[PDB]
């Protein structure tokens, strides 16, 4: 709800992969309108973080490795030569693909007990 | 349901043309059908057809088929709805009285019904 | 068991009623107002259940409910722009027109230069006008509701639409092929969102619209009852297509401050009665294959035999042309056809401008002419019959077509739906008992 | 197609003792009363349930495709033709008794 | 929110209980509308969990004794011969009284672990 | 001036038409980006930019 | 809704206590809906933000300086209410808010490189 | 002097037309314009 927890994560934009974890009428129903669209947004990460196994964690680990085909890079570079932005669209066109194996990855570990 | 008041008995000669007036005011005649009925002395009723008010659309028997027509004149204010039933060819077996009814619901029951109006030939 | 357990996600529904939105597939405004309606799926679910069976009746779904409700107000939206026709309820003195079913005359109406009278002269449809009395006419509807013409922007042309349930809700169908109106279907599959429903208007013979398969589907509400309307679905298109072969010219005439009404101006070319025409070979024998469906459903023989009458809108077949509204007879084709070539049944009918459609109370509309000849097919796909019967008969049930209330269209297109609310939390014994 | 009959066709008994009509016949079933040369009135409809403005002691009860209509203590005013209504089949009914 | 997932949860719905595990106008006010109401449908679910222990876990077990009044069969049969769907007519009548039992259970075991 | 192609409408005497300052204000979950380089025409890029909610 | 006024149950209780123990209609209640919707996120957002993401009685790691407050723990939840608690915290609520909230930033990393 | 009975045309069917009508109004729903003449 609240933007300004969303704020907080602009910051450091520009800072390095490692840096940035070290550091009626008109007015009524468009504002009726920007609060649906507002509450909707926050649901929707929740949502996705709900069913990998995120219950409420800023850092998340899961059991799933990568494919070959995705990016063949190590540690070194990634964390301390790229940043966010242009590392994202390295990885955005399999974004769609990670997520279907994410989601299965957590649904197969709550049948085991 | 307020009333259903008829016409009055009228007679007319074989080969003639009878006029029997119904109007409804009290409750909303654009959602109920209506009936007409038939009763010939020292025998049941039977059964003359139906008009639907929204759309003037009848439906007789086979025998009424092409002798009896019903017609429907809506007043300039939606109510008072006047329902006519008028026939063309008559028979020495014609002589009875002719009601007017309403049906309420799925239920083919009547509730109000008209005084009557006797013709004879 | 002895110990409770809850899962999240099970597949549970139990009836409910729930507000549905549009959506559209694919520069002009439309009176259904398409433009905001969200841009369909590229391939929509097609969930399958196999080893469940469900029970529904569209008699009493609330789906064709919601449908007629939004439509009446999207009209009522779309003609509240534009300006409505009060001032030309005036002594019409119209004698005839020189080119009984088209009559050219002036009424005298003033636009400004309020102690002036000027004429201008409008050409109307026979119907339209109404005597007063000699040679004197007046507007039809005026004395019961205002008329409000159509603003010319918009566009009649049906596109099809799809009313897709909101998140959290499903909507359940079967093709039992052969599927009953009313009962039991075992072939059910789960589909988030609908398919294309085109919002056609028709009052005799259905038209566009879906088929069905290797089938002659007959659904009512009850077979015995008179008043209820019988819905006849065939899986053979009959095409129908007719033209308005005379040609028109738009004229503009002026009301009022910023009012325009356009009328029918003047007539080019030589008077062609419109007609529309239906093959005689393909129709007579679709009528004896639904008759045969009929004969099992009752027994007795069957006949077919025109409206009784009543009102021009259900005692004639109308549809809407490019923006014309016809009244055809459709006479020839259920007249004295009892079933036990290059020949082509023409259906000479004529034109109205003013229509009492969306049957209300106190409520006109006028349909602004438009140039040149239209053309339009169609697919006939249904009647809507009135069965005439006062029972004793032998055999002789004869069958009269006619119209009915408007959802009626509807339901031959919405009969396999159920718009379903889910409940995905259960509790189940378990001998989990937690650490 | 829907058929009736009336078996008795002759109705006699004396007030104050309790007397029943019945009618076999398929669909919905509606009970009237006719006087002499006036419309008639509803007493119920489905078979069961009771009308507004029919007085107390008139009920009537369904067993399978036959209805049942009770009546009993008769009083003056209560002479009647009765006679069940089928959609478009009226049968003839029959004077209770005087 | 997506509507997409929780069509995903009606598939196999004929399948057994343990078989389940193993596999300005109108247009724009009624849409608007059902995001209200779709929405609050979503929360309603996350709600009853969030205060029953469960903080979105697919499969999440409790602690509350089984009354045998509301029902006794064994186990197996249940999961084995019954549908998810024949579950919720018998037992929806008592489903009301069941919440209630377990959002005690929750409240006592949060307290317990307090005072240890 | 215009009674045959429009109509005059009077506006309301109590309103003020007198422009008062506002802030076109973003909604949650969404940010506005403004760079104040000191000489930057409509297009092209600019290295300082600054996020204001 | 029936939870909201769960809570306000015993509200006169200690605090040891309680623990132990289209038109103007469509559119009016169309703002009710988003506008309680909303005060439940609003709740929620700071719960899973600290840590405790639903649990009734959370735990945390911030300690308690006497510059807000200082009385005994006997005297707390023995003679007065929650109401009162309020006042004589209000004016600071939002310092701490901020203070919990960067523990569990800090909590978090502490726990990545473990 | 509690209820006047009394005749005036307005608005018609057709607009160039005219029709008078009678209508009963209460004493204190009407003012008078000055004799026998009156208006909402
Ligand atoms: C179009 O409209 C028409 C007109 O309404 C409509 O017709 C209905 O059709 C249905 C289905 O055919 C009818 O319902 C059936 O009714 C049967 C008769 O029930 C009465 O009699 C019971 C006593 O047993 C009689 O019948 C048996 C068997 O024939 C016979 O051996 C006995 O000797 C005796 O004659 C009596 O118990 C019953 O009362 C119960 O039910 C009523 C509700 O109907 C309830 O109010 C009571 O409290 C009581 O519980 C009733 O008086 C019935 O036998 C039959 O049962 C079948 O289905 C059930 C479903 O579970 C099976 O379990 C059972 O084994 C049978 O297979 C069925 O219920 C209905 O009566 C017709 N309508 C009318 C007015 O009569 C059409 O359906 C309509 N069509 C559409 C498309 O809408
Ligand atoms: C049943 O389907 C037929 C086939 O699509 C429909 O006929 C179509 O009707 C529309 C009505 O506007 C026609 O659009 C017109 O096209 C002409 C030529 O492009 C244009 O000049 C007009 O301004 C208008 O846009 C369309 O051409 C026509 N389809 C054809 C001729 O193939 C019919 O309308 C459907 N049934 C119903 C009841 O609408
Ligand atoms: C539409 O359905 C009808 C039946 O309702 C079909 O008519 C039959 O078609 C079969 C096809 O092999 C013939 O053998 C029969 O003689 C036809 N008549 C009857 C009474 O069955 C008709 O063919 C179907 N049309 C389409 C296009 O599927
Ligand atoms: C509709 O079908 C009818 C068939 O009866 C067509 O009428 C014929 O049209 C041709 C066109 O050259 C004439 O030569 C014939 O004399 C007409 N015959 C009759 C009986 O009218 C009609 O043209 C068709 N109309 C459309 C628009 O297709
Ligand atoms: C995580 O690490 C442990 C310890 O090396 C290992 O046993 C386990 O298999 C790893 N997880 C996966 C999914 O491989
Ligand atoms: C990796 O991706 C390639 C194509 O990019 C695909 O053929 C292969 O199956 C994938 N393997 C895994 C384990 O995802
Ligand atoms: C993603 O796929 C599209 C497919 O056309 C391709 O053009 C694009 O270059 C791909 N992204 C990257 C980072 O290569
Ligand atoms: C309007 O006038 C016509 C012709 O005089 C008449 O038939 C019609 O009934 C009138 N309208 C109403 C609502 O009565
Ligand atoms: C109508 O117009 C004709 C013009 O030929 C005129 O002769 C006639 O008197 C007119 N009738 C009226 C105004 O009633
Ligand atoms: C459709 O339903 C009827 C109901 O009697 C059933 O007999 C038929 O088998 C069903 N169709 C299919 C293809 O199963
Ligand atoms: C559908 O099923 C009902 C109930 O058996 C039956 O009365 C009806 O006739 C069936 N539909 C058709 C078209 O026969
Ligand atoms: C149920 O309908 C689907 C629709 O395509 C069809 O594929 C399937 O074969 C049907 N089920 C049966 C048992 O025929
Ligand atoms: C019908 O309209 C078409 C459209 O251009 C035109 O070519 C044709 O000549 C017209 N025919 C008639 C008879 O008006
Ligand atoms: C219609 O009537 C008017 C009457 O003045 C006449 O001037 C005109 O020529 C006639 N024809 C047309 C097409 O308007
Ligand atoms: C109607 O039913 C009777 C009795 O079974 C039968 O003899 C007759 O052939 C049937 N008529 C049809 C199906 O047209
Ligand atoms: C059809 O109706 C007409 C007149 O309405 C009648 O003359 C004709 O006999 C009817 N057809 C039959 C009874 O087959
Ligand atoms: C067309 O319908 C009218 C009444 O609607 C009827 O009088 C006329 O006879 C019909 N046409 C033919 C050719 O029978
Ligand atoms: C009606 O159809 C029958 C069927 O043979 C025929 O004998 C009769 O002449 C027809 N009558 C009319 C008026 O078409
Ligand atoms: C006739 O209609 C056509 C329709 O396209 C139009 O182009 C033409 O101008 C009209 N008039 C004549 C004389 O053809
Ligand atoms: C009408 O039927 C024809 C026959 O195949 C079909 O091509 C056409 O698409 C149908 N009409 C519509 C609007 O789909
Ligand atoms: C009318 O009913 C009577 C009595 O059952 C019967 O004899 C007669 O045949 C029936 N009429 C017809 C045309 O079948
Ligand atoms: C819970 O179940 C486990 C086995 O699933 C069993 O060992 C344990 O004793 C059970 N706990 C209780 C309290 O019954
Ligand atoms: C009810 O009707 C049945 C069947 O006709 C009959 O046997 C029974 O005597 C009747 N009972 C009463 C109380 O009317
Ligand atoms: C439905 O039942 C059949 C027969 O037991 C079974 O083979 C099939 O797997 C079942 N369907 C599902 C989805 O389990
Ligand atoms: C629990 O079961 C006992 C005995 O079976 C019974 O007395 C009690 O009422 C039940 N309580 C509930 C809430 O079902
Ligand atoms: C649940 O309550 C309803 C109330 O009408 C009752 O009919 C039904 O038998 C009850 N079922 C159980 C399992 O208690
Ligand atoms: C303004 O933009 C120019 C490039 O057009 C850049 O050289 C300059 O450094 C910018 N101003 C500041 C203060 O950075
Ligand atoms: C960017 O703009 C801010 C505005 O206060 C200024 O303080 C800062 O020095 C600027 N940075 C650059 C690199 O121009
Ligand atoms: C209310 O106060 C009385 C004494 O005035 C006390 O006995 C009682 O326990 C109090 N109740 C609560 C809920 O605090
Ligand atoms: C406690 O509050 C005092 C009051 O100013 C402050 O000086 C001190 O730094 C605070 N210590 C902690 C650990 O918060
Ligand atoms: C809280 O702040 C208000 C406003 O500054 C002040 O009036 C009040 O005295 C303060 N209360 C305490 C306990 O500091
Ligand atoms: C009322 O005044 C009118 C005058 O128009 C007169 O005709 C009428 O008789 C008076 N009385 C009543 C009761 O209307």
């Amino acid at each position: 709800g609240l933007g300004a927890v969303f704020l907080g994560f602009l910051g450091a934009a520009g800072s390095t992969m490692g840096a940035a974890s070290n550091t009626l009428g008109v007015w009524g129903f468009k504002q009726l309108q920007a609060r649906v669209l507002a509450i909707e947004r926050y649901l929707e990460v929740q949502q996705l973080l709900g069913m990998w196994g995120c219950s409420g964690k800023l850092i998340c680990c899961t059991n799933v490795p990568w494919n070959s085909s995705w990016s063949n890079k190590t540690y070194n570079e990634i964390w301390d030569n790229m940043t966010w932005m242009q590392w994202d669209r390295e990885i955005g066109n399999y974004t769609d693909t990670i997520y279907k194996l994410l989601e299965v990855s957590q649904f197969q570990q709550e049948i085991n007990e | 349901q307020v009333q259903l008041l008829q016409s009055g008995a009228a007679v007319t000669k074989p080969g003639a043309s009878v006029r029997v007036s119904c109007e409804a005011s009290g409750y909303n005649i654009r959602d109920y059908f209506i009936h007409w009925w038939r009763q010939a002395p020292g025998q049941g009723l039977q059964w003359v057809g139906w008009i639907n008010p929204k759309t003037g659309q009848p439906n007789n028997p086979r025998q009424f088929q092409g002798r009896v027509s019903l017609t429907r004149h809506a007043s300039w204010d939606f109510d008072t709805y006047s329902f006519y039933m008028d026939l063309k060819a008559l028979r020495s077996d014609d002589t009875a009285v002719y009601f007017c009814a309403r049906q309420r619901s799925d239920y083919w029951d009547f509730d109000v019904w008209g005084s009557g109006t006797q013709v004879t030939v | 068991g002895l110990w409770v357990t809850v899962y999240y996600g099970v597949p549970v529904w139990r009836e409910a009623k729930t507000t549905l939105f549009c959506a559209s597939d694919a520069e002009v405004h439309n009176v259904w107002a398409t433009h905001a309606c969200v841009p369909t799926d590229p391939n929509p679910q097609e969930l399958v259940l196999e080893n469940v069976t469900e029970n529904f009746n569209m008699w009493k779904n609330d789906m064709v409910d919601q449908m007629h409700e939004d439509i009446i107000s999207l009209w009522d939206q779309s003609l509240k722009p534009c300006v409505k026709l009060t001032p030309l309820c005036v002594t019409l003195n119209c004698s005839d027109a020189k080119v009984e079913e088209i009559k050219n005359c002036s009424f005298k109406a003033t636009t400004e230069l309020r102690d002036k009278k000027r004429r201008e002269y409008a050409l109307f449809y026979r119907l339209d006008i109404v005597p007063l009395s000699n040679s004197e006419y007046r507007l039809i509807n005026c004395n019961t509701s205002v008329i409000t013409q159509i603003c010319p922007k918009v566009t009649f042309d049906p596109i099809p639409i799809h009313y897709c349930a909101p998140a959290g809700y499903a909507i359940l169908k079967c093709n039992n092929k052969t599927f009953n109106g009313t009962g039991p279907c075992n072939n059910v599959s789960t589909v988030q969102c609908t398919h294309g429903i085109k919002p056609v208007v028709s009052t005799q013979l259905l038209l566009n619209g879906s088929l069905a398969e290797e089938e002659i589907i007959i659904r009512s509400e009850n077979l015995t009852d008179n008043v209820k309307t019988i819905i006849v679905h065939l899986n053979e298109s009959v095409e129908i297509t007719c033209t308005r072969p005379n040609n028109m010219t738009r004229k503009s005439v002026r009301i009022g401050p910023g009012q325009t009404f356009y009328a029918l101006g003047d007539i080019i070319g030589d008077i062609r009665q419109p007609h529309c025409n239906i093959s005689e070979i393909k129709w007579e024998k679709t009528l004896q294959r639904v008759s045969e469906k009929l004969r099992e459903h009752f027994n007795k023989t069957i006949i077919f035999n025109q409206s009784s009458g009543g009102d021009l809108e259900i005692t004639t077949h109308s549809f809407n042309c490019g923006g014309e509204f016809f009244y055809c007879n459709t006479s020839d084709l259920f007249f004295n056809k009892t079933f036990n070539t290059n020949s082509t049944i023409t259906l000479p009918c004529r034109i109205k401008q003013i229509i009492n459609m969306w049957q209300e109370v106190g409520r006109a509309m006028y349909a602004p002419p438009i140039a040149g000849n239209i053309t339009c097919k169609s697919n006939i796909t249904g009647l809507l019959l009135t069965r005439d019967g006062g029972g004793n008969n032998s055999t002789k049930e004869t069958f009269r077509p006619g119209g009915g209330n408007m959802r009626d269209n509807w339901r031959s297109e919405l009969y396999k739906y159920k718009v379903v609310e889910v409940k995905p939390l259960g509790i189940a014994p378990t001998e989990c008992n937690r650490t | 197609d829907i058929q009736m009959t009336q078996s008795p066709s002759s109705l006699s008994a004396s007030v104050g003792d309790t007397v029943t009509i019945t009618c076999q016949a398929n669909g919905y079933l509606n009970w009237y009363q006719q006087r002499r040369g006036k419309a008639p009135k509803l007493l119920i409809y489905d078979g069961s349930k009771l009308e507004r403005g029919v007085p107390s002691r008139f009920s009537g009860r369904r067993w399978g495709q036959e209805y049942n209509l009770t009546i009993n203590n008769l009083q003056p005013e209560d002479i009647a033709t009765y006679f069940c209504q089928v959609y478009e089949f009226v049968v003839p009914g029959t004077r209770l008794d005087l």
